[PDB]
């Protein structure tokens, strides 16, 4: 019963560090998709 | 009077007039050189004019005259349709030489009003159990075939035409929407075999033709249907028309294609700015009235499998039904291959279908849903240590997966290729009955490629 | 405001305030105005197509493809690079015609079928223009004539069948020329036709890839056009619509025929750098929308035809034949995202679709194409009996494997039942490695998979089911060979054959023991 | 005949010229007032054409008079180049006098013919674990240091430079390209400590140059060795070329620089959508023909280390020889910090690398590849979770890693430790020991840093 208790806190753990990892890799992705479609329109209105 | 040519852009085409006359927009326009025409976009001031060419682009220099019609294009429709595949432009191009009536009229017109629309909402069915029992539809409706990838979807067309046709006359058509050529070909010579010529005509858009040609041809067919459904004949009444769409995810892209080189900025994700004005005037002008029922279904593959892209969305704006498969289920030895967990019809509703039918598929789907939540524990620790509990409830739900096969009366034929269509009646109590467990003693393979519970029951005999 | 026009040079200017008559010599021909990048804008020769080909003052050929209010936007072909202004050009009054005929198996030639092999001129009395359309699917015909691959999955659960459509995708040295070049392979005795068009790469490995070919000696029946990198993109964009027009040629003949691309992705960037020069307008990806309508109004010539559509060509010459043609795109994926633009338009195109994993490849399979997802709309009507039969058998094995697979990563935990799928499923995810250049006869996979069917490898180590097949195919050659002569030469099934294939199998393990 | 200055914006010119002279599309143009220099690249018309400089844009004004010499860049070719110093302009920079020869050689030149491609089929001993194993060479291939920005290309090239010029004799060439001056110059003097100084030329195009000429720099070095290869000895032909890349990946960069202010188009990212040709046109002059054996190294300098990158995607279609590194191995202080597997080579033959090396080495990425596999799972469990095979496999592979961990010979720079050379021979019987398990028993402390087997086997008895 002790050891599962341990074991299953470091599953826990790993799955919080995981999610801070998660929460980055959203972030910057959707920064550089955001700024990729940006740099799309701006090429585009520049034609007409 | 006449117009020479003053640029050409790919699609794009310019040609100045005098400024005492000006044609205008959506009116026909005619080579002088060729039997190409074309169409008015934008009146570009001084005689000048932007318009896109129906047909080849080859053949034609600046300055070269061209003739105006001062009328939009009006094609052929009537009783001497049927059986003949014309061009966009109503002109037969299936060798059945020329066509007999001269009943044509202009393709634009404009949507319904409010008033005239058809009030109420009656049922429609397939009679197949799969469908009726998950996506019940509304006569007049419009659904959405998604994907394709295990099995031929033409297949479940040809299927549910062959339903349309030994049921009534209730005309149907499908138009060739971005097909590939070999459907089209393969499906007419089924549709010869099965002689239901009488009932449809056919035009295709072959991604080859130009990008307003295969545009257009939605708009061929609508007006086409909406003439005879609105044909009233005989009791001042119309008919139950069904149309069918390759996809018009591919009219989509060929309007966004177009947009552009009229000088416009695409949409937001690139798109057409535009897609969904003309979307919903398809979508208006196809509704049932008080004159017949306007009702059609389109096979829609979703690009990428993603649903954010504002196409999909637009078609949910639409879609009265939505109808997905699984190739793993067709690789089951299952014949609709139908998504009984991610297809849904709108008209789904113990109102519209009757609270019996609407709680049986609520039964129906628990008990599937409850199956699939047991795989974890039926592939973790097997099938003996999980308790009886829950097993009635897996052999109900696997007896019921092949309870769904219904031989089709064009299957790639394995059981002869007979047409079920059992009544919805025999259906729900074959379903309701299983639910309850009163065959639970009576191997899923007695359900399987069998239609009604005499059906399930003399296999059971039989195996 | 209107800016500046590429016709507002003074000396013209000068030209209309003496005259206003003369209109460019009948627009007979035009002049040099601007020069920029193997782009060129002329000034005259309205007269002209879009299309139409030009000549120059350099004895050069150009494509323009821009008739604007008063300039011309056109395209070398060659080097334009000994170019200058004040030239002149002239309209021909035709398209491309590039030759056309069977004098060029074995035989490799330019995008303008210029000999590069350096074998004298190729001889020539036939040629098409490059630009068709695609025939009326009244002069269609169901496809069911079958294609062969000489590999495990892909004969099997990727059915390949004269004139139809598939694409072969994946990354970057993953074996897509190896499996093209294997069919060609496997044409040898099909005795049909196949051409080759070469996409921007480096001569070295074409000319790698031609020695390949002579070692196998398939460049006897065959024809390959070359598109080095260094090429003008002029050329780079235009070759495989003249390979399309080759193969034409010969379905238009009523024979079979295969004609095979090099990551057509190459030809849409250059495609799309040429059109930006045009100063089109620019979609997503920069791309102008209609590549779409470009790259398909080029495959749908493809197809098998009607044999009134046969006659008609021959004017009634022939008509006991049937047209057909059949090719493979070939893209690269990005990191296999298929959600990316060019390559989902083509899905939106094909019968079906191939692909394949690095960490199959890896693994030391080759090629690994991932069989989870790679489809044949068109399905085994264009497949022997036969296999079509021992088809749905490992279709099933492997769905269940896959699908079993989430909890594979301990086999302690399932029941016993579990165990045996696992290990059949595993023991045919083994017998679907293959060398390259090994052309598999349909008899050998055939006796594999059936073996493999009657647990005749569920009695043998994983590890050494390779050497097991090796075997039985050698050990059936020995002895069997009118047996597999026949199996070859049908593609149907008997009973009478069952028995004495496991005959011939019991023989195997009573001969050698494996 | 002259032109004068009508603009200046950045580095970019363009000049006026008499309607009867209008010099060719690459022609040198001297200012009339300093030795600067231009280049000719766009024919603007109308007596109006557009131009680069060479050199510092400073000191210029408008209406300021400019030549041109009637001839393209043609530059000082010739042995008589070799042991020296040169600019962009192949002017000596050393100040060891002017270059004796006077053969000059223009930068621009067309492609060899597909007729003249040759069969690079010479293996090469190194001495470096992964490089020997993973990718065997052909004399005259192309050889690409795909690395991020500080993970060792340029000391990579260094020691190879080391090996390859101790165990090769004849020509050698190397181009600094857009890089730091101080390790240009130390590596000079390190050839000055050597002596086939001699048999080697320098010329540094340097990243503080102006992009003008950041960008036509490799043409000189490369114009040379094709010069050098094609230079036939008397009785026979040119001799092995040594050839070096230093981050092309400027010369990309400057293309990307110019393109906007070239009146050109923005790439899909930003690049100049010219770059996938003028790339090719530069590599296909850079062959081993029928006529001599060119052998080149490039430094492959990856934008934040990513791969889908446009110009590494095109770069892959370049190179036979493809190296590549990583920044978490060197996170994890191994170096060098080469991936194992995506660095391929299609020298990768069974019938050239000879069977047991073929074999091997597909074990090895085998067992590596299953342990990258179960790394996910071993972070979210506890390792001894896991079947006992699995550990077995996992402390092979990371023993694998260790057993790559090589001094090299000037890495003892920063370390101390003397570098090694290690027979391949040693290479492969450690690994095949390894795949055996004849180690299991060891630490793996034992694998770190070393080189032959050997040394192991001394690491871990003196552990
Ligand atoms: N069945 C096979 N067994 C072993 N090796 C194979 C097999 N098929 C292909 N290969 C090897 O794959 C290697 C790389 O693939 P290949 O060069 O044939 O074409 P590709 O996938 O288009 O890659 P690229 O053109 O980028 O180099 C080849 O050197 C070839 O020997
Ligand atoms: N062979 C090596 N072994 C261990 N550490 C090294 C080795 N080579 C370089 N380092 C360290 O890594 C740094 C980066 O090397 P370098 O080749 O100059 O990178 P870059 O790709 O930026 O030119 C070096 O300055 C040195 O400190
Ligand atoms: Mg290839
Ligand atoms: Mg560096």
């Amino acid at each position: 019963q002790s050891a599962r208790m341990v074991a299953m806190k470091a599953a826990t753990d790993n799955a919080g560090q995981l999610i801070k990892d998660l929460q980055l890799i959203y972030n910057k992705l959707r920064q550089a998709a955001i700024t990729q479609e940006i740099s799309e329109i701006v090429g585009g209105a520049a034609a007409v | 009077s006449s117009g020479r040519i003053i640029q050409i852009i790919g699609a794009v085409i310019d040609v100045e007039f005098e400024r005492t006359s000006v044609p205008k927009i959506y009116d026909a326009l005619q080579v002088d050189g060729t039997e190409t025409t074309l169409e008015v976009q934008q009146q570009l001031g001084d005689g000048v004019v932007r318009t896109i060419a129906m047909g080849s682009t080859e053949g034609l220099k600046r300055g070269l005259t061209v003739t105006s019609t001062n009328a939009p294009i009006s094609v052929p429709v009537g009783t001497a349709t049927l059986g003949r595949i014309m061009d966009v432009l109503g002109r037969p191009i299936d060798e059945a030489g020329p066509v007999a009536t001269e009943e044509r009229l202009p393709i634009h017109r404009q949507a319904p009003s409010y008033a005239e629309q058809a009030a109420s909402t009656d049922l429609l069915e397939t009679g197949i159990k799969v469908i009726d029992l998950l996506c019940p539809f509304a006569k007049g409706g419009k659904v959405g075939l998604f994907g394709g990838a295990g099995v031929g979807k033409t297949v479940n067309m040809m299927e549910l035409i062959n339903n349309i046709a030994k049921a009534h006359s209730g005309l149907s058509v499908f138009a060739g929407v971005g097909e590939r050529t070999r459907e089209g070909n393969d499906f007419y010579h089924e549709m010869k075999d099965s002689n239901v010529l009488d009932k449809v005509a056919m035009v295709y858009g072959q991604m080859n033709e130009p990008p307003g040609n295969r545009l257009r041809v939605a708009l061929t067919g609508l007006t086409m249907a909406e003439y005879f459904r609105d044909e009233k004949d005989e009791n001042g009444k119309g008919r139950d028309v069904l149309l069918f769409v390759d996809n018009i995810y591919r009219y989509t892209l060929a309007g966004t294609e177009v947009s552009a080189l009229l000088g416009r900025m695409p949409s937001a994700v690139g798109y057409q700015p535009t897609l969904a004005e003309e979307m919903g005037v398809l979508q208006e002008r196809i509704t049932s009235t008080k004159s017949g029922s306007i009702t059609s279904i389109q096979a829609v593959y979703v690009p990428a499998d993603d649903l954010t892209d504002p196409s999909p969305a637009t078609t949910f704006a639409h879609l009265d039904a939505t109808v997905v498969l699984s190739r793993d289920i067709a690789s089951s030895g299952i014949y609709p291959a139908i998504d009984p967990l991610d297809s849904t019809s709108r008209q789904l509703d113990p109102l519209v279908v009757g609270q019996e039918h609407y709680e049986i598929a609520r039964a129906v789907q628990n008990v599937l849903q409850r199956y699939k939540e047991l795989k974890d524990i039926i592939a973790i620790l097997g099938m003996d240590e999980l308790a009886e509990e829950d097993k009635l409830v897996v052999y109900r739900a696997r007896k019921i997966q092949r309870f769904f096969s219904q031989p089709f009366h064009v299957a790639e034929v394995f059981t002869g290729a007979p047409g079920k269509l059992v009544p919805l009646k025999e259906t729900i109590r074959g379903f309701k009955g299983l639910l309850a467990g009163e065959y639970d003693h009576i191997p899923e393979q007695a359900f399987y490629m069998v239609g009604g519970i005499d059906e399930v029951i003399a296999k059971a005999e039989k195996l | 405001m209107q800016q500046l026009n590429p016709s507002e040079i003074s000396a013209l200017i000068k030209q209309r305030i003496g005259d206003l008559d003369t209109s460019a010599t009948a627009k007979n021909e035009g002049t040099i105005v601007m020069v920029s990048d193997g782009i060129v804008r002329i000034h005259g020769l309205a007269d002209a197509m879009y299309g139409e080909m030009i000549e120059f003052d350099g004895g050069l050929f150009g494509m323009a493809l821009n008739l604007e209010q008063d300039s011309v936007g056109a395209v070398v072909l060659g080097n334009y690079l000994s170019l200058q202004e004040g030239q002149k050009a002239r309209c021909t009054g035709r398209v491309l015609e590039v030759p056309v005929g069977p004098e060029l198996l074995g035989r490799v030639v330019d995008a303008l079928g210029n000999p590069i092999d350096g074998k004298g001129p190729i001889d020539a009395k036939l040629t098409d223009a490059v630009e068709k359309v695609a025939p009326g699917v009244i002069w269609r015909q169901s496809v069911d004539q079958p294609v062969q691959t000489g590999y495990k999955s892909v004969d099997t659960m990727i059915p390949v069948g004269r004139g139809q459509r598939e694409l072969i995708i994946g990354d970057r040295q993953t074996g897509k020329t190896a499996m093209a070049i294997d069919a060609i392979i496997a044409q040898k005795n099909s005795g049909i036709k196949c051409v080759y068009v070469a996409i921007g790469q480096k001569q070295s490995t074409i000319a790698n890839v031609v020695r390949k070919l002579e070692e196998t000696g398939a460049m006897a029946y065959t024809t390959v056009v070359a598109a080095a990198a260094a090429d003008p993109a002029a050329m780079q964009y235009l070759a495989p619509y003249s390979g399309c027009t080759m193969g034409e040629y010969f379905r238009d003949r009523g024979e079979d025929a295969l004609i095979i691309y090099d990551d057509l992705s190459k030809q849409a960037v250059a495609y799309r750098q040429i059109s930006l020069l045009l100063r089109r307008p620019p979609g997503r990806e920069a791309y102008p929308g209609d590549v779409f309508y470009l790259h398909s109004r080029l495959l749908e010539r493809a197809s098998r035809v009607s044999a009134e559509y046969v006659e008609k060509f021959t004017n009634g010459a022939v008509t006991g034949k049937t047209g057909s043609l059949t090719a493979l795109p070939i893209i690269e994926t990005q990191a296999g995202d298929v959600s990316a633009f060019v390559p989902t338009n083509v899905i939106s195109i094909t019968d079906g679709q191939i692909f394949l994993e690095t960490s199959l490849f890896n693994a030391g399979i080759r090629p690994a194409v991932n069989a989870g997802i790679s489809v044949s709309r068109v399905g085994g009507s264009a497949q022997t009996k036969i296999i079509k039969k021992l088809s749905g058998g490992i279709r099933t094995a492997l769905a269940q494997y896959r699908e079993l697979a989430a909890f594979a990563q301990f086999a302690s935990d399932l029941d016993e039942a579990t165990r045996k799928q696992l290990e059949h499923g595993q023991r045919v995810t083994e017998l679907m490695k293959q060398k390259q250049y090994a052309p598999y006869s349909i008899a050998d996979q055939a006796v594999s998979v059936y073996a493999s069917n009657e647990g005749y490898m569920a009695d043998v180590e994983v590890k050494k089911i390779v050497d097991f097949d090796a075997a039985l195919i050698a050990y059936f050659r020995s002895e069997y060979a009118p047996l597999m002569k026949q199996i070859d030469e049908t593609g149907d099934y008997n009973k009478d054959i069952e028995a004495a294939i496991k005959a011939g199998i019991e023989s195997f393990k009573a001969t050698q023991t494996y």
